């Protein structure tokens, strides 16, 4: 479909003459020929396919390609990368426009740069666009995906935009849907420039001449606007976020960084002082001159004098790049320096790609949910003054348990969660019927209780359901406060009377259903009677492992449960080895007393409802179970022969020692 | 044999329980025991495992259970840090952290020195 | 009356309180932290008298009196008169406490001396013996300041 | 005793950048 | 035990490429697959693994999900032709 | 059954499913070594 799709071009007519006979105004040789202004390219079906998977100085990754025209649809690229390329949409968005002339940097600043770069990519999960020939800041940020994104997660999805003239070889790149192999033989002499054979994904925008820039410039611009339009799912901003990184440059650099903060949505422009020209005049526009235009004559001086000089640039065209400077300077709010001098330029990127987002704190609290960041989102998001509206931190929290965010919930319930509030029946019926989240099996068990009371795929379970969930894996009398008529009279009038006075033994409950051991251990770590809640959640988690044995399935879900189980039971009794070592008076009456939100039973009885092994085998239950053999009596003293006497003779029993009342 | 004690101690658990429910009488007088208890049942009807806690006593031991949850992560987290593995997961970072550290003040420090002597040298 | 046991930030520790007159008895206050709070008498004293409104200190000084405060605090297992509202000398001390004193022996007992306009939220803290939830949303433009919601004691002066 | 070292190079870090700097504002003005 | 703990690597990455990995035809090796060559090398703790012991347990019932407490119910439904009809079929 | 003939689209999608485990693998072996009592004081003291 692709070939039919996506259309190339070439040159072959016209053959102008450009200070020689032989070299086109196309580019290519006279004797080589075979836009369309004073070229009169001719339009084709596109022959370049495959995959050019590379050798030598390692990389054989897979090298998929296309070739598409200069003027295409940015839409229909849009479709090919998400449906045929196996690329699902990044949550965030970052450019590698900088010097296209290969240039040199500090070891410590590159690797502190290339660093910060890879981990962004890691823990955002986005798309690099780069120039894609391994020359300059494309060598440079080749060398940096290879420094430590090679040691860790080398799937980085990073895109290069070349032209189909400048890359070399282009005749090993004929063939469709061939995998053409690229050796790495730089030649010194080639004006075709070599590419960066660790990219992943490669694009060969045509214009239909040779060796001549520019041309993906237009392809790049209308594909990153077509990008950002792509409205994301979470729905936080103007679609993906988007962000570039500028690294060296020329006068292009300047222009495209104007473009970028004067465009609709407002780009911001991450600038990295240190690398020299471009860059660091931007970066010099951006440190002493405030609100645009507050620059004094002295520094403005130094600018001109250090454009005409320094970037060996014209000083008639000079106030014209001062003023292209000074309009960069007058949206200082997208523009991002990074000066240096673990701590990487993770932090730095990401509070710039979410200050200039023109968003709410709750879509950057969605935006930094979707990344996985918890500390950016508390440096950046969570500030003071910040007016959160009523709702939206509710419905942060939803998005966060269905997720299975534990130090997004940290963060949450740190910033004023009122988990009482939060809590009510319909929130967590759709707690429970989302399934945004790891594999479960749910399905499977209340379609068995349903079989055993007396199911649709569309089927949305009540809290009775569950309930009885419970009550069919916890066996024996367990009888859960969902199945109470207390209960199913406020659902029949309803489907703080909704909210749950206990919310963490519902967590208990829901962390235990949908597999996440992590919820498990952190709402633990947060509630009452949590001995109680670790004991039923060792039982319940005991119980769907005999489920999932009896079921047997794909063992990993078995061999999990039993693993949390008996995780959940040593948790119990390290917990009562505590209560034992702290004091042993509270520690019995612990042991002892009835649960009134579980089934009104206690600890042993549901320890051995439980079969946990070594809960009742410590001391404490020891002394309590030998106690209560006793009754209000103290006749033991060498027994079995004492209390035989006794029961033979009741004259006998008048010379025993008796517990005071 | 490394559980034989251990199990003894989970069928133990199972006799007692049985016995607070059991009636005083033996089972051969057990008539007697059925007797009376379905005399004290119908005399009120007609006409030790589960002591009834308070409302102000099940606070002093629920808080209790949560001063015991956080003074034992406490324990795990001093143990962790103490034990062989993460007390040396720690020293090689910051011996790392003295190797560029060092190394930036060598590198000025030889700057360091020589203007001291351009400065003695032009004074 | 009751309990304000926080949330948010962790400290959420046994946090009961008394409301009494500014002209009240000292031996009145004396028999009832005695009796029916749980605090046996300490073997010495220190308190908070410092800077009442908001200041910010250099890490290693801070550090490092807050780490004596409270290990002096373990030591001698004293009672800690503080402002109670945390901004300032109390939100120091507060940060010192959370310090390394979260991390040896969390049974400090400090006692905040706080007046019942200065605190905010004074219809949450309206109950005979309810345990009201104070959430620690610090509002930057009201005039009632804040609680330290680490501290295990209150005083409504 | 690594911890100590932590610290007390790093006091040295922080006043070194101070002493090599009066070195050279001594040396500019003489 | 380099192909125990390749094995055990793609079975921690996920489970159904792997139960293909262990199945598919090898041309370069004379047709035959990763199991028959492992028992053709007389390997232990190759097939001990439970990639292949779901494999070898799927590839016992067939096209069939009749298992729930099995022994007793697939000796009832041989006896009874009637009794295989109230069993439940895999999705073909 | 156990002969299945996989066809030349999906051997593709299962072989780079083969080289992307060795060189995940050899992470894994070279993480625990240098994260080991062993290695990791065998860099200590150089």
């Amino acid at each position: 479909w692709i070939e039919r799709a996506f259309y190339k071009r070439e040159c072959v007519h016209i053959i102008p003459s450009t200070k020689d006979p032989h070299r086109c105004c196309c580019g290519r040789l006279i004797g080589q020929h075979v836009w369309s202004i004073s070229k009169h390219t001719q339009l084709s079906p596109t022959d370049a396919f495959g995959t050019i998977e590379f050798q030598g100085g390692g990389h054989s990754n897979k090298a998929m390609y296309v070739r598409v025209s200069f003027d295409t649809k940015p839409d229909l690229l849009l479709h090919l990368m998400t449906k045929e390329w196996q690329l699902e949409l990044p949550k965030l968005l970052i450019s590698v426009h900088g010097g296209l002339q290969n240039f040199e940097l500090q070891p410590k600043l590159k690797q502190v740069f290339g660093k910060g770069l890879i981990k962004a990519a890691m823990t955002t999960g986005a798309w690099i666009f780069t120039g894609g020939v391994n020359t300059g800041v494309i060598r440079h940020v080749g060398d940096a995906l290879k420094d430590h994104a090679s040691k860790s997660r080398g799937k980085i999805c990073t895109i290069g935009i070349a032209p189909w003239g400048i890359v070399e070889n282009q005749e090993d790149l004929i063939g469709r849907d061939v995998v053409r192999p690229y050796q790495t033989m730089s030649n010194p002499m080639s004006k075709l420039t070599v590419l960066n054979s660790m990219h992943s994904h490669f694009i060969l925008a045509d214009n239909g001449t040779t060796g001549k820039y520019g041309a993906e410039v237009k392809l790049r611009r209308q594909l990153e606007k077509h990008i950002s339009l792509q409205k994301i799912n979470t729905r936080i901003g103007q679609g993906v976020p988007v962000v570039a990184l500028i690294v060296e440059g020329g006068p292009n650099v300047i222009s495209i960084v104007l473009e970028y903060l004067r465009d609709t949505p407002p780009v911001p422009v991450v600038v990295c002082d240190g690398s020299g020209r471009a860059s660091d005049i931007l970066a010099f526009g951006h440190k002493y001159s405030e609100e645009g235009g507050l620059i004094n004559e002295s520094l403005r001086d130094q600018l001109l004098v250090t454009i005409q000089k320094t970037f060996t640039y014209t000083r008639t065209q000079a106030q014209h790049l001062f003023i292209i400077l000074m309009e960069c300077m007058k949206k200082k709010e997208l523009i991002t320096v990074f000066r240096m001098g673990h701590q990487d330029i993770d932090l730095a990127i990401l509070t710039a790609l979410l200050k200039g987002a023109n968003a709410s704190a709750p879509d950057q609290l969605s935006l930094a949910l979707a990344w996985n960041r918890v500390d950016i989102a508390r440096s950046q998001i969570f500030i003071y003054g910040q007016q959160w509206p009523v709702g939206s931190l509710e419905q942060a929290m939803l998005d966060a348990l269905v997720l299975d965010r534990v130090d997004f919930v940290k963060l949450l319930i740190e910033n004023g969660v009122s988990m009482h509030r939060f809590l009510t029946i319909s929130r967590l019926e759709e707690l429970y019927n989302t399934r945004h989240g790891p594999s479960n099996t749910l399905y499977h068990l209340v379609r068995d209780v349903k079989k055993r009371e007396y199911l649709p795929p569309d089927y949305r379970i009540s809290l009775i359901d569950i309930g009885l969930v419970i009550e069919y894996l916890m066996g024996g009398a367990y009888r859960c406060n969902y199945t109470r008529k207390r209960f199913r009279t406020l659902y029949h009038n309803l489907f703080e009377i909704n909210h749950f006075p206990f919310p963490f033994h519902e967590l208990m409950v829901w962390a235990v259903l949908m597999k996440r051991q992590k919820m498990a251990l952190f709402f633990w770590q947060h509630g009452e009677e949590a001995m109680a809640k670790a004991l039923v959640a060792c039982k319940l988690c005991k119980a769907m492992a005999h489920e999932a044995s009896e079921n047997d399935m794909v063992d990993d879900i078995s061999q999990e449960l039993n693993h949390n189980s008996r995780d959940f039971g040593q948790l119990a009794v390290e917990l009562l080895d505590q209560s034992y070592k702290q004091d042993e008076q509270l520690a019995m009456k612990l042991l002892t007393y009835e649960l009134k939100n579980w089934s009104n039973a206690t600890c042993l009885q549901l320890a051995v409802a439980a079969k946990h092994r070594d809960f009742i085998a410590h001391t404490c239950s020891q002394m309590l179970l030998t106690d209560m053999w006793m009754g209000r009596l103290r006749m033991r003293k060498n027994s079995g022969l004492k209390v035989i006497l006794g029961i033979l003779l009741p004259p006998s029993i008048l010379s025993l020692e008796f517990k005071n009342k | 044999k490394s559980i034989s004690n251990q199990v003894w101690k989970f069928q133990r658990y199972q006799l007692i329980m049985t016995f607070h429910e059991r009636p005083v009488l033996p089972p051969p007088l057990i008539i007697f025991s059925h007797m009376t208890m379905i005399f004290q049942h119908l005399c009120c009807r007609w006409r030790g495992l589960k002591l009834f806690i308070t409302d102000d006593e099940l606070k002093k031991v629920h808080d209790f259970e949560e001063q015991c949850i956080e003074e034992y992560f406490r324990e795990k987290d001093d143990r962790f840090n103490s034990s062989n593995d993460e007390r040396i997961r720690v020293t090689s970072e910051r011996v790392e952290n003295m190797s560029m550290r060092l190394e930036e003040v060598n590198e000025r420090e030889h700057s360091m020195k020589a203007s001291l002597q351009t400065v003695d040298i032009r004074l």
